[PDB]
């Protein structure tokens, strides 16, 4: 029904925040190289990333990564509606949280070696 | 002929051995006037008499087997020091890091070579609790 409607593929762009689109579909939906979009999944649940281009992608799939892939609680075959979003908004404080399963032979400072 | 020639110095808490006759001995430094460590010298008198005592409950025996009984292998001793001693003198050090260690190794070789021996020496100059399977 929709052109925006997508399935899921493998990734190769190894960056964490990159989705990966052909291009007669980013020239159907009128995008660009350093965009912007979002992503809806299952359980109520969105993701935003960033959109490039890619010569090696199918025609009505999306490329993306492990991390935004569990993220959207979306397996391998599932269905995604992308949406363009120009709310381009600068964050001020940024309060994360690490978890115990991963940090429990390390201590002290993260930010300096992980974050920065 | 121990202290003959010798200028050992000595102090209170020192166990030294003293081989010969075909039989290794083990002496306790029980008291000294010149408290705690002096040189002996041929002015000094030394009061071998009383009993023979135990061993303290912590005090590690001189009979059991260290590098020194190994002869002959220096360099596969110094291979298995290399894989099996980082594993045991730094657990948690080496649990931190995202390394897997090697767990099991097969010595091999004709009969008589001292392959227990190795095993019990690497055991016991380590502090790991040793656990023997016969077969
Ligand atoms: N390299 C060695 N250095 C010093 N003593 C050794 C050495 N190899 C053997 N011996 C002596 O010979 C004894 C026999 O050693 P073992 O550990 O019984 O050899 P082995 O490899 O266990 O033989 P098998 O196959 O188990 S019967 C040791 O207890 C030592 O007294
Ligand atoms: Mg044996």
């Amino acid at each position: 029904n929709r052109p925006n409607r997508l399935i899921v593929d493998e990734a190769i762009n190894e960056d964490n925040s990159v989705v990966s689109l052909s291009q007669p579909k980013m020239d159907e939906l009128q995008l660009f190289r350093g965009d912007t979009v979002l992503l809806k999944g299952k359980k109520r649940r969105e993701a935003v990333c960033i959109v490039l281009s890619d010569d090696t992608c199918s025609d009505e799939k999306i490329r993306m990564n492990r991390v935004v892939r569990n993220n959207l609680r979306v397996r391998l075959g599932d269905v995604i509606s992308i949406q363009p979003c120009p709310d381009v908004k600068y964050g001020k404080r940024i309060h994360v949280l690490p978890i115990d399963d991963t940090v429990e032979g390390i201590t002290g400072n993260l930010f300096e070696v992980y974050l920065k | 002929p121990y202290f003959l020639e010798a200028y050992r110095p000595i102090r209170k808490g020192d166990i030294f051995l003293v081989r010969g006759g075909m039989r290794a001995v083990e002496f306790k430094v029980v008291e000294t006037d010149p408290s705690p460590y002096c040189i002996v010298a041929p002015d000094t008198v030394i009061h071998c008499e009383g009993e023979p005592i135990k061993r303290e409950d912590e005090e590690e025996s001189l009979n059991e087997v260290g590098y020194d009984d190994i002869g002959g292998c220096r360099k596969q001793l110094a291979q298995i020091k290399e894989m099996v001693e980082l594993p045991l003198r730094h657990p948690a050090l080496f649990k931190a890091i995202g390394v897997k260690p090697p767990r099991g190794i097969l010595l091999y070789g004709p009969p008589g070579t001292g392959k227990t021996l190795i095993a019990r020496a690497v055991a016991n100059e380590t502090g790991a609790f040793f656990f023997l399977i016969n077969g």
